[PDB]
């Protein structure tokens, strides 16, 4: 119910790292891949944890 | 024996690590994967190197 | 043995078929039946019905 | 114990649904409300809208 969102600006983002930082399987995308996240790139990103 | 991030990169038409420097499959590829943990096997407390 | 789940090692086994023009060296367990001709009859030659 | 993650054992329960095609018997949990005629309404007889 308390859910943290942190706010992400102006930096390169390195989408191949995060895979080193948490035991998980899947990296479940919705509107892209998670293997082009480094071609294209974003404005700003959000990042809620629970 | 792969680490278990990356057997998702083990399919037709993928990029990473695995898939462009280690194993790539073709995209016209007609075949199955079957992968399965060996945690019993692979694994040491000192380190599997 | 102390990983994550997503850390732990994998055994990867990929087979991949030829399906090509070739004459048939490896395939599967059917029994073989007797030919015959000029009647109408439903054929598998070597794994494709008709 | 010692079998594989494949050669576990597994509780399996499958709930077969039969539809709207007798009179209802199985419900979810709605709350119903009074029959008005003659105007325009949404109405919802048995799980189907309009
Ligand atoms: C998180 O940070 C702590 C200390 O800051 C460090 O010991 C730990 O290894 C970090 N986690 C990962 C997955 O690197």
């Amino acid at each position: 119910y308390a859910w943290n969102r942190k706010r992400i600006s102006n930096c390169v983002a390195d989408y191949s790292v995060i895979y080193n930082f948490a035991p998980f399987f899947a990296f479940k995308c919705y509107g892209v891949s998670p293997t082009k996240l480094n071609d294209l790139c974003f404005t700003n990103v959000y990042a809620d944890s629970f | 024996v792969i680490r278990g991030n990356e057997v998702s990169q083990i399919a037709p038409g993928q990029t990473g690590n695995i898939a462009d420097y280690n194993y790539k499959l073709p995209d016209d590829f007609t075949g199955c994967v079957i992968a399965w943990n060996s945690n019993k096997l692979d694994s040491k407390p000192s380190g599997n190197y | 043995p102390t990983y994550g789940v997503g850390h732990q090692p994998y055994r990867v086994v990929v087979l991949s078929f030829e399906l090509l023009h070739a004459p048939a060296t490896v395939c599967g367990p059917k029994k073989s039946t007797n030919l015959v001709k000029n009647k109408c009859v439903n054929f598998n030659f070597n794994g494709l019905t008709g």
